[PDB]
């Protein structure tokens, strides 16, 4: 959580807040009046439906620019800030850590967190954006769709967050295992390259090829567990998704048309409900990937703190 | 197929032909039987007695003049009784103590109060004996678990420069087996120097513990471990003689009482000569793992080849003589 | 005579009756008994049947006077029973020892057939309303009974012929990691993910993959079937093709009912409400699960594929002639990146490859499946939905040169950093610590340029994405308002267009990635066969 | 946390991973379980059977034409029967032998007399098996009292110039424990000179009484008393080696039958190496007081320091060699 307090401190970040929100409401309202003005016509009004089309259009274009330009502006900004600042304050220094920490204390961030900051980080922050956009978006959309959807929420949503909760340790676990298993392969291939005369000459091939098959297996079980866990995440949280579409969308059947007579709710509620369940998936993978990105910068916090 | 004494799973296969006699007794045998004969045999018994008292009340009712239906000038010996089924159902009513109450008996017919009391008493008798014995059944049966187990095959070695003959035991339940000893016999063809031949003369091999001793302590698996020494009657046999021709199935007996039952029981196996083999050894079974001890029986009998002297234990008693 | 309908309940209710006692009273070697997975699927569809029956009941009960009818429950009891039936199958087979339990199951399966017969005399009226689901259960339950017959037809449980239990041993499981329906939804990883957090995971906790997953036998069959046969694709996909196609067709059954959302949206969009609701629930479940397990089939096949690809890599590399080191370092860095890069390329392409096969079949069915053929508000907006293809793929057309551009810049920035950073006491005593910025910022200059602009060309693309859907529907929707069918606006077509817009929207972008995968895959084939033709050492 | 074989209170903690198999049996297991599963399991059983015969009489009554209520042209198969509850309550009436008597069966419906007799028989069966087994339950359970107890920790000394290794046992009831012996084992890592390693090879240490002997006589507490001698396999270990690194948990087994039950049972403990300590000694436990003997267990393990030779029992076998 320190990098939000630290890295994301690289800019005026609240300036990126509201505009992104100027996206979210834009979408939600865009549906709501399409949920009303259209469905209310279903219940010169065609031109009112054109009005909703207008506000939806310009809202989507305003959200459109503000989103992307906000993103690239944020990333570039933090980049020119960070690389300059860190590298500069680091360069001039005594020799203690310069002789203490064998070059793995410097080459890491610029290699990893810099180009992977541009690469990963920028598209990531956007993923958290559209992510929680879908989160709260469904929360209030369905929250409207039922006079009480918290009856549908409390144990469902809560225990959901519990599942994902124990799931993050899986993220760091597995992906840690992959990042582990990557190195020895390129250690081996290159090795046989260097000794290309050596091993063939020395009649050791067997012990070696066996060493190959080893690293193969360890690598590929690492991956198999990785994707394994992932698709576990999707399967479950999606499944409880089917729970929320069932409970909510079904519970519509009565209070809405049977009691309120409401026809102006299920029409939106079904759509946003199911697409919300599927999107919840993207939400989880987004939060995890956001953490996996934060790892690098929180590791650059060390040389940030450096003398 | 040559010689069989007890089985791989260990049942004694040897039978007995025409002893001078079936083991005259009553309820010792039923319990030792299998389920179908005990269950069937009892429900058939109830049907017997039930039938009987059924018909007796049929008759006494009948010949008493009240069974042929009429109006007035009578009191029933049992109320509303009519034909075969009527009496049947009412007797069966009294045995297991139903008592619908619709049918009824009065005090009018003295032989009836008689026949009633005698029925109830003997019926309570069959109840008693039945429940008691089947109690004794679920005590122990042919399903008595031989949880102790033993190897597909066995070997020897020289431990501490001295030849030794193994076996493995085992436990199919997590529960406790306690007060567990071992007695083990050898069967082979035997003749006197004075020329009196016997079919087999059981002779002992002691299981070598500390302080002699009959038994060892089983929760964790532990190997069984003993002597071949020229004083011990098993010292003679040759490696390449026994594994083909020489007749041995070594029999082994363990006798204990499963912790919760409070009754003794046992389990059994032997080893065919061609089965008992030379110069191999048992893999380590158990290993220390995780935060505990760890045991894998998938290896239970797994085996290795060991560089151990190939010679005849009579020539390792000639080695024990020479070196 | 309704004594028939209720007379169906007796058998099933008894089947639970004995079972609950046995399993309850029961209160670790996994295995697979007879045909299993077949009986698993048959069981699943069966549960679907039984739950559907509650729909007919839920229809009949409302109309009838003096409250709910007696007949409505009998189905209920059944659909409760068969559920547990599978469960006793679970605590039996998984516990092996299929002596009595299998028998009892044979009993229940039998006593069904009488109830089915009761439907057979109920046969006098052929409409099918309840009849179709009912006699449908006739064929179903019966075929299941034949399945148990097959259970006699492999292991031969019963006392017949004193064959006992031939061919009895467990699959080769000793170290292993640490059933079908539970397995599909990933129930097996629960211990791994809890004991996972028990203490953070270590290489000791993970252990060798199984034999059939073992890289050895992988390269083994790969190499024989391959040797049983230049351009290898024929050979590779003709080696793993079984699991490949197996992934494919299941993926298309998952995808095709991906439409499940839309049609149900139309149905309840009408106002038979509740029935349509629940059916939609089960629908969504089946769809989601199937799709995910599809992803499993894909990536999995991937793990095997790439894994053996390595075996071929070094396996030919060493056994080849060394004089090609005349090529040397180029084969070092490049041919290394063949395994490292070109491998991950390859297995990625194979992984998404069934999505390539089926992807169009979903698409075209996507546009065409949209209700609203008569009015031209469909192929227009949806023709935008297709019109986003060159948007993405062209966004690649500007993407690549950006990526390899940041690659060329990164060589300079990284090289200069690694060069200036080492002896810094030597460059400090030389007293510069100044033109490093000329060594950096000037390096950063281009690196700030080629980078910056790229991100712009990068982010703009994503923006168009968020622009396309909101504009596609609305305008298209609004278009109908002006164009044709002006008389009535219907909610059905509306929210329907929403959902189909979402699902159909997915595969377009997916393909837009897929093409790059097919191309890089091809080049991988090229350099791969190139490694094949390399100089061989005489043995 | 290093090595665990059995516990301080003495349960064997070692488990078993995937033997080649659950221990196929029927009623052996229920009794070994705990109360909730046995009680619950039976009342659930009664509910099963009860449900069953309930519905069977429901049907046979129903399809017999008498269940649909009418007037005349009929005789009931069971009197006044109507709907689900009616049959339910009447079947449950017959099983445990209630018989209100208000409801009634006649002889009219032959399949009914059938179904009645078959119900009563099998129901009496479940009665039997149930009562018998739970009998066997209150025989012994997991609550079987380990009245024998043993020290928080143990020590050694030299008695009569000879090293010795104690333990204390104990009794949590005033009642009589009789026919009580002792068998005690040692677990340590062990390897052959011929190089075959085992996880642990149980080897004996005899408890030194008079005339050898397996056992001692417990009502009053009495110390357990034995040998360390260079012939006895436990002679080697060092005082300052074992108390830290050297791996020992000495296991001790006592096997007896509590006087009134007439069934065997046992109790168990080991001692961790770091627990077993050197050169201390047990306080006098008992004392002669008032008009009787007097025993205070508050001191049960209390300990003193004794001026006893600090050396390695291998160098007191080198002392046993030298002096």
């Amino acid at each position: 959580w320190r990098a939000c307090t630290k890295y994301l401190s690289s800019a005026g970040i609240l300036l990126l807040s509201l505009l992104v929100f100027s996206q979210l409401l834009k979408h939600m309202v865009l549906v709501a009046i399409d949920y009303w003005l259209a469905k209310w016509t279903d219940s010169l009004d065609q031109s009112v439906y054109a009005m909703v089309f207008t506000l939806l259009c310009s809202l989507g274009i305003v959200l459109c620019l503000v989103t992307s330009v906000t993103v690239e502006w944020t990333g570039l900004k933090v980049a020119k800030r960070l690389h300059r600042s860190l590298l500069n304050r680091i360069i001039l220094a005594p020799m203690r850590f310069f002789e203490t920490t064998p070059l793995g204390s410097i080459l890491n961030r610029f290699s990893s967190d810099c180009n992977t900051i541009d690469q990963h980080i920028p598209s990531t922050l956007e993923c958290l954006s559209r992510s929680t956009l879908l989160c709260v978006s469904a929360l209030t959309v369905i929250s409207y769709v039922t006079p009480v959807f918290l009856v549908a929420l409390l144990p469902l949503a809560v225990v959901c967050y519990f599942i994902q909760k124990y799931f993050r340790v899986a993220s760091r676990d597995l992906q840690q295992l992959d990042d582990t298993t990557q190195l020895p392969l390129l250690s081996h291939f290159a090795e046989t390259v260097e000794g290309l005369t050596t091993i063939r000459a020395f009649r050791y091939e067997a012990r070696f090829q066996q060493k190959l098959l080893e690293y193969t297996d360890s690598n590929n079980i690492a991956s198999l567990f990785l994707t394994a866990a992932n698709r576990w995440l999707e399967v479950r949280m999606e499944y409880i998704g089917a729970c929320v579409v069932l409970i909510a969308a079904a519970t519509s059947i009565s209070n809405s048309l049977h009691r309120e007579l409401s026809a102006g709710l299920v029409g939106l509620g079904l759509t946003y409900a199911l697409m919300v369940s599927n999107y919840l998936n993207w939400m989880v993978r987004n939060l995890a990937d956001m953490e996996i990105q934060l790892g690098a910068v929180k590791r650059i916090h060390a040389l940030l703190k450096t003398e | 197929r040559r010689a069989r004494f007890v089985s791989k799973k260990g049942n004694c296969n040897v039978a007995h032909k025409n002893i001078r006699e079936f083991l005259q007794d009553v309820f010792t045998t039923l319990v030792d039987l299998k389920w179908p004969h005990t269950l069937l045999i009892f429900t058939m018994s109830f049907l017997c007695s039930w039938l009987l008292f059924a018909m007796v009340w049929w008759l006494i009712a009948f010949a008493h003049g009240d069974l042929a239906p009429g109006e007035g000038t009578n009191v029933p010996c049992v109320t509303s009784i009519h034909s075969f089924s009527s009496a049947f159902l009412f007797s069966i009513e009294v045995q297991v103590t139903i008592g619908f109450g619709g049918r009824m008996v009065t005090e009018e017919c003295p032989l009836a109060i008689l026949i009633l009391i005698v029925q109830n008493i003997v019926g309570l008798m069959i109840n008693a004996i039945m429940l008691g014995c089947i109690f004794m059944k679920t005590a122990q049966a042919h399903r008595r678990a031989e949880t102790l187990i033993f190897s597909k095959h066995a070997v020897i070695t020289l431990r501490h420069g001295r030849l030794c003959f193994m076996l493995r035991v085992g436990d199919l339940r997590k529960s406790m087996i306690i007060s567990a000893t071992i007695h083990m016999q050898v069967v082979r063809k035997t003749t006197s120097p004075e020329g009196e031949v016997v079919p087999l003369h059981q002779v002992d091999i002691p299981m070598e513990n500390g302080v002699g001793g009959n038994g060892i302590f089983l929760v964790a698996p532990l190997i069984i471990y003993h002597v071949i020494d020229s004083n011990s009657p098993l010292y003679d046999l040759a490696p390449s003689d026994l594994h083909h021709h020489q007749d041995l199935e070594i029999i082994v007996i363990l006798e204990g009482v499963v912790e919760t039952t409070g009754i003794t029981t046992q389990a059994r196996t032997s080893y065919l000569a061609d089965e008992i083999l030379w110069g191999q050894r048992f893999v380590p079974i158990v290993a220390e793992e995780d935060g505990r001890y760890s045991v894998d029986y998938s290896k239970f009998g797994n085996t290795i080849k060991v560089p151990t002297p190939l010679c005849t234990a009579r020539q390792l008693d000639e080695d024990r003589s020479l070196l | 005579f309704v004594d028939a309908l209720n007379v169906v309940p007796h058998v099933f209710l008894l089947f639970i009756t004995f079972p609950i006692l046995f399993i309850g009273w029961g209160s670790s070697t996994w295995l697979h008994f007879p045909g299993h997975n077949l009986r698993w699927i048959l069981t699943f569809i069966l549960l679907f049947v039984l739950v559907c029956e509650i729909a007919e009941g839920i229809l009949s009960d409302g109309v009838t006077e003096s409250r709910h009818l007696h007949l409505y429950m009998p189905a209920g009891m059944a659909f409760m029973a068969a559920i547990t039936s599978v469960v006793y199958y679970h605590n039996i087979e998984t516990s092996n020892f299929p002596k009595l339990l299998i028998a009892l199951l044979i009993y229940w399966t039998l006593a069904f057939i009488t109830k089915t017969i009761k439907f057979v005399k109920f046969y006098d009226h052929a409409i099918g309303f309840s009849q179709l689901r009912f006699c449908l259960t006739g064929l179903l339950v019966i075929l299941y009974g034949m399945l148990l017959l097959v259970e006699v037809n492999v292991i031969r449980v019963r006392r017949y012929i004193f064959f006992k239990t031939p061919r009895e041993v467990k699959p080769p499981e000793d170290l292993q990691d640490l059933n079908l329906l539970s397995k599909g939804t990933y129930w097996w990883m629960n211990a791994f993910i809890k004991t996972a957090h028990k203490k953070p995971i270590d290489l000791r906790a993970i252990g060798k993959l199984p034999i059939a997953m073992r890289a050895l036998t992988n390269y083994q069959r790969l190499c024989v079937a391959f040797d049983a046969q230049r351009a290898i694709w024929r050979a590779l996909c003709h080696a793993f093709g079984r699991r490949l196609i197996l992934s494919s067709t299941f993926r298309i059954l998952a995808d095709l009912l991906g439409f499940a959302g839309p049609l149900c949206i139309f149905g309840i969009v009408d106002h038979n409400a509740y029935v349509l609701a629940v059916l939609l629930f089960l629908a969504l479940l089946l769809q989601r699960t199937f799709l995910q397990a599809s992803y499993y089939v894909a990536i999995e096949t991937g793990i095997n594929l790439r894994g053996a690809i390595q075996t071929k890599i070094y396996n030919k590399i060493m056994h080849l002639s060394t004089s090609n080191l005349s090529m040397g370092e180029m084969t070092a860095g490049q041919i290394c990146n063949l395994v490292a890069i070109d491998t991950n390329q390859l297995m990625w392409f194979f992984f998404l490859c069934p999505n390539l096969w089926a992807m169009p079949v979903q698409i075209i069915v996507g546009v065409i499946l949209l209700y609203y053929i008569l009015g031209v508000s469909a192929l227009i907006g949806a023709a935008v939905i297709i019109l986003l293809a060159p948007v993405q793929y062209f966004v690649a057309t500007k993407l690549s040169q950006a990526q390899r551009s940041t690659l060329e810049h990164s060589n300079e920035r990284l090289k200069q950093t690694n060069e200036m950073l080492r002896g810094m006491k030597l460059l400090k005593l030389y007293a510069w610590e100044s033109i490093f910025c000329s060594r950096v910022e000037v390096t950063r200059r281009k690196e700030m340029t080629s980078l910056r602009a790229f991100a712009v060309y990068t982010s703009i693309s994503i923006f168009m994405n968020t622009a396309i859907p909101i504009a596609a529907v609305l305008i298209t929707f609004v278009g109908h308002v002006s164009f044709f069918k002006e008389s009535d606006l219907s909610p059905s077509v509306a929210f329907a267009s929403l959902s189909l817009f979402h699902i159909l929207v997915t595969p377009l972008f997916l393909l837009s990635s897929v093409v790059r995968s097919t191309v890089k895959a091809l080049v991988s084939v090229k350099k791969l066969s190139e490694f094949l033709s390399s100089a061989e050492i005489r043995e």
